[PDB]
RNA sequence: AGGAGGGCGCGGCGGCCGCUGCAAAACCCGGGGCGCGAGCCCGGGCGGAGCGGCCGUCGGUGCAGAUCUUGGUGGUAGUAG
RNA sequence: UUGAAACACGGACCAAGGAGUCUGACAUGCGUGCGAGUCGACGGGUUCUGAAACCUGGGAUGCGCAAGGAAGCUGACGAGC
RNA sequence: ACAGGCGAGAGACCGAUAGCGAACAAGUACCGCGAGGGAAAGAUGAAAAGGACUUUGAAAAGAGAGUCAAAAGUGCUUGAAAUUGCCGGGAGGGAAGCGGAUGGGGGCCGGCGAUGCGCCCCGGCCGUAUGCGGAACGGCUGGUCCGCCGCUCGG
């Protein structure tokens, strides 16, 4: 038979984010990368890293 | 059996924490559960609760309501507002003014520094006024938005000036048969 | 950055942390990390949450602890000492580097416990368990 | 997202949140606007007065850049004044039409400083209250 | 990683074009290494195999042995190789196929090709 | 070691809520469901009927998930794992996943006597 | 009837942590347990190559019914004939 | 359905499949950014993993910042209890 | 602009009742006077090494045997349920099944349940102080460790 509700190709694949709101989210995803605690938290090993 | 509604229990709710995920504000909130607990000060308790406060009531306060409510009481009076402190073109004099808020537009912070005053966070309150001691709180205008413009009686009802949900304006657009004695009636 | 704020960022989620049983009141949570006495996710014990931290590990029983100045630096953030004197002369100096000096008193029973478990634990691994402990 | 919708709860439930009596149908009371006047007259004059009916001139062929006219207040006219042609200030002399604007209204206060104003259009208490201030007005096109 | 737009990293292209391949490209397909003595004396690392190629099979049940090409199977992508057999139920004698990626080639037969095709294949190995 | 749990295990029910007429029905499965039925004898808790789980069944706070060896139980998967359990020996106890060989086992196993960390299932394999 | 909250389970994607030819998935079992429950964990067997858990996010995501669809199988019945 | 064990309908059994979804326009609520501004959505530049990403075009593109009137046309002179 | 044609590339798509009707001699087999309608059907094994030979039987087949890591034995990877046969167990006066509670019988389990802990004759290590090496805490004093000495004696 058919599905239900067939999938379309006009569903909405890409999203907007406001240009500020991603420029925010980059500078505080910069600021954890200098933070060494939350560079161990995602599992990188950087134990003797001087 | 015993007669009861509910069985007693409180059906009314509120807010016992914020909506949101931000660490800022829950470390905030940390440290005013803090302050009440051990202050006993009614000022604190007022600020834990708009803490959790979501952001339609949390209006947003302009400089000229701030300079306003801030008169003469400007030396040895901070100013507290749970909320944004926006900028405003439409006046000149800009006393120096002691202010503590959630956020400031970079107009506003420029604004008060430039005339001598001070922008604090409410960490930095707590070290100033732990139990909220010469402060001025303060809140934006809640009713102040489109939304409640539309609040209230229905538009079709005697003494009602409550806005319709239209999709245009004109002449073409609800205006007709209910809005003028020559069409039918005027409600 | 401070350790209150790096705890909220840390506790949901982490390399270290192990969670079990889901979400339910069935949920088991525990940590993986080195400098973590009890192995459990909490603020006084993390790892990762803390300027402060004491390390009970064996190698002779390596005791760790970090360094407040030396964060930015990982590779001198951690000074280690190696024991291999008899329990109580090692019980002194864990008692001696973490509590008399003020450095995480609060730690003190935690490092002497996993000190107790980890000294114990060597003295199996050279002479075999001869009985076991159900009394 | 289909993760958090309410029919995602409602899985053994028979009706869906729709009733065993009032079930949910196809189009119960009509399509669209259907019945606005019939079975939903009261939905329309209780929350859409005006609705129906014939109110004012037809405009043939109305174009909208005929009724362009941007309007400033003068609350707001000494913002467009910079700080150091401030300073130097005789008034400085603001030609609004540089900022997109075509006519000038008065509401709110202006300081009480001399400004020259230039516009194409003003009204006359925006015109009072320029002058009041020690200021003038100059027509332009 | 691929740089080429032309190149085409899917799967099922990748093993469509394997199997569906024409007895020309099976050739190139069928390649086995020299052994450590040709590939020295030659300076070329694998060649395709031909039959009256002397082999050793370095991996399998059969690894050790030895023989000469008797067939190229390309059909099957195996090759047979010589007294490489089994003996089936009935007691007759079969021959066993080995994938020519698992032998070494000892020997080579050399008309007038392969030593044109050798040539070319050192020059670039070479420089 | 010597399990810490003093309290006595107490359970409001050994005995498992089938869902309702599963008995009559090969394909019908015995893992609970609500009845919704508007004339349902077991949604509507006449006497004699299935009985329903409810939020009063629930078992005491300080005793629940602990195990008849009164351990609460923690599932490993290599030795790292079993690690974790040195400091909580006396309430925790060591489960090997399923699927770990008999090569690691052996390990775990090992590992777990020096650390006096009891398995449940350390005989298995 | 209806609303809401918190959880359980299915399949992907971005991450993290693992398992497995010293036997993965699936399936079977008067095996043992945990959870009020949805479910989960372990044991024994079969099988012979892949699989899991946690955080985030997404979805063709949970069946007993619909004279529901397709396939398979009963009693009727060694009967009518 | 007022009322079902009903002499009211559907259901012999089992497995697999099987029903509030996608899109547009509004609305309330909530969350995030900025804030008298906001949006970079169509284009252009660039991009050596990339149909990502990154930069850039608005002194007037859209919603806001001002109504009322059919229209011609006018347009908030700054509160007390 | 481009659901056609020829030729390329990719995917948070489907995975054999799904995805095109068609993964396969699929617009095929087959149905209709005709216009038209329209399926089901993928998987041994690494390699056929596809089961020689003896014996019973009219044969089909069986019983031995052989190949293989495995019979995985040519609709052959795995192989659920409904339903059926046999073996063993239990019950039964016009249904049975079901809830609660015990008992009788069975099947399981040993983290199902302990054998250690303080005092004493045998085995076996060092303070205090030192020289030296590294690296700490607090904000200039004091701290720990290790290897070596030379006095020391309690463990
Ligand atoms: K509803
Ligand atoms: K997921
Ligand atoms: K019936
Ligand atoms: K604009
Ligand atoms: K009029
Ligand atoms: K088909
Ligand atoms: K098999
Ligand atoms: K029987
Ligand atoms: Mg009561
Ligand atoms: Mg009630
Ligand atoms: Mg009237
Ligand atoms: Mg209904
Ligand atoms: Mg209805
Ligand atoms: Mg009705
Ligand atoms: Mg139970
Ligand atoms: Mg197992
Ligand atoms: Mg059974
Ligand atoms: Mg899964
Ligand atoms: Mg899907
Ligand atoms: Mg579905
Ligand atoms: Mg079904
Ligand atoms: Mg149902
Ligand atoms: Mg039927
Ligand atoms: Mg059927
Ligand atoms: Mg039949
Ligand atoms: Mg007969
Ligand atoms: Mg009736
Ligand atoms: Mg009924
Ligand atoms: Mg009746
Ligand atoms: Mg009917
Ligand atoms: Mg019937
Ligand atoms: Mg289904
Ligand atoms: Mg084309
Ligand atoms: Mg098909
Ligand atoms: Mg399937
Ligand atoms: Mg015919
Ligand atoms: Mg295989
Ligand atoms: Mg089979
Ligand atoms: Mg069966």
């Amino acid at each position: 038979g058919r599905m239900f509700a067939p999938t379309k190709t006009w569903r909405k694949w890409h999203r907007r984010v406001n240009v500020h709101l991603r420029r925010v989210a980059v500078a505080s995803a910069l600021a954890a990368t200098s933070v060494p605690s939350l560079v161990l938290a995602r599992g990188h090993r950087i134990e003797t890293v001087p | 059996g015993i007669d009861l509604v509910a069985g007693g229990r409180n059906k009314r709710t509120k807010r016992v924490a914020p909506k949101s995920d931000d660490v800022y504000l829950k470390l905030l909130v940390k440290l005013y559960r803090f302050l009440v607990r051990r202050t006993k000060s009614k000022f604190n308790a007022v600020i834990l609760k708009r803490l959790f406060m979501s952001k339609t009531n949390r209006p947003p306060l302009s400089m000229r309501r701030l300079s306003n409510f801030m008169k003469g009481k400007e030396e040895k009076n901070i100013a507290v507002v749970v909320g944004t402190i926006t900028d405003d073109m439409r006046i000149q004099e800009v006393p120096a003014m002691k202010v503590t808020a959630l956020r400031f537009t970079e107009t506003a912070r420029a604004r008060i520094i430039n005339a001598g005053g001070e922008c604090l966070t409410f960490d930095q309150l707590a070290l100033r006024a732990p139990t909220g001691e010469n402060t001025i709180l303060l809140r934006g205008p809640k009713n102040a938005r489109e939304a409640v413009r539309h609040f209230g009686k229905a538009p079709g009802v005697p003494h009602s000036h409550t806005k319709p949900y239209v999709r245009s304006k004109g002449r073409k657009f609800e205006k007709a048969r209910g809005r003028r004695n020559s069409r039918g009636f005027k409600v | 950055v401070p350790g209150s704020l790096v705890w909220e960022l840390v506790k949901k989620n982490n390399c270290f942390l192990i969670k079990q049983f889901g979400n339910s009141n069935a949920k088991v949570q525990f940590s993986k990390e080195p400098n973590n006495l009890y192995n459990v996710h909490s603020y006084k014990f993390s790892g990762l949450a803390n300027s402060k931290t004491v390390a009970v590990q064996p190698s002779a029983v390596v005791l760790s602890t970090t360094k407040t100045k030396k964060q930015n630096t990982p590779a001198k953030l951690q000074h280690k000492t190696l024991m291999r004197k008899e329990f109580r002369k090692m019980a002194k100096s864990v008692k001696n580097q973490v509590c008399d000096n003020y450095y995480r008193p609060d730690l003190t029973k935690p490092a002497l416990a996993r000190l107790s478990a980890v000294y114990r634990s060597l003295q199996v691994s050279k002479s075999g368990i001869k009985k076991k402990n159900r009394q | 997202t289909t993760r958090f919708k309410k029919n995602r709860k409602k899985r053994g439930h028979v009706s869906a949140g729709h009733g065993r009596v009032g079930k949910h149908r196809k189009h119960p009371g009509g399509r669209g606007n259907a019945g606005g006047m019939h079975h939903h007259r009261i939905l329309f004059d209780k929350y859409h007065p005006g609705y129906f009916g014939k109110v004012g001139m037809r405009y043939f062929h109305k174009l909208s850049n005929r009724f362009y006219t941007p309007t400033v207040n003068v609350e707001r006219l000494w913002s467009m004044v910079p700080s150091e042609k401030a300073a130097e200030a005789k008034a400085p002399v603001v030609d609004v039409s540089q900022f997109g604007y075509f006519k000038v209204l008065g509401k709110g206060m202006l300081p009480e400083k001399p400004i020259v104003v230039k516009a194409k259009l003003i009204s006359k208490i925006a015109e009072k209250k320029i002058k009041a201030a020690g200021g003038a007005v100059v027509l332009v096109a | 990683m691929k740089r080429n737009p032309r190149v085409t990293s899917s799967r099922r292209k990748c093993r469509k074009a394997h199997f569906t391949a024409p007895s020309s490209v099976r050739r190139v397909l069928m390649s086995a290494a020299l052994s450590s003595e040709l590939r020295h004396k030659y300076n070329v690392r694998s060649i395709p195999i031909r039959k009256d190629d002397e082999v050793q099979v370095v991996r399998g049940t059969y690894k050790g042995r030895e023989g000469k090409v008797v067939q190229v199977y390309r059909r099957r992508w195996v090759i047979h190789v010589e007294r490489i057999t089994r003996e089936k139920v009935n007691g007759s004698t079969v021959n066993v196929g080995i994938h020519p990626s698992k032998v070494i080639v000892t020997k080579l037969k050399l008309d007038k090709d392969r030593k044109a095709l050798l040539d070319r294949k050192a020059r670039g190995r070479a420089a | 070691a010597v399990p810490l749990l003093t309290r006595k295990i107490v359970k409001k029910r050994v005995k498992h809520f089938k869902r309702a007429h599963s008995d009559r029905y090969i394909g019908l499965k015995q893992s609970w469901r609500r009845p919704k039925g508007i004339d349902s004898r077991v949604r509507r808790k006449f006497k004699g009927c299935t009985l329903m789980p409810n939020i009063g069944y629930g078992s005491d706070k300080k005793t629940r998930h602990y195990l008849p060896n009164k351990f609460k139980k923690f599932v490993v998967h290599n030795v790292s794992e079993l690690e974790l359990l040195m400091m909580h020996n006396r309430t925790y106890c060591a489960e090997i996943a399923h699927n770990v060989s008999t090569k690691k086992r052996k390990d775990i196993v090992e590992r777990a006597a020096q650390l006096d960390i009891v398995v449940t299932n350390k005989l298995a394999r």
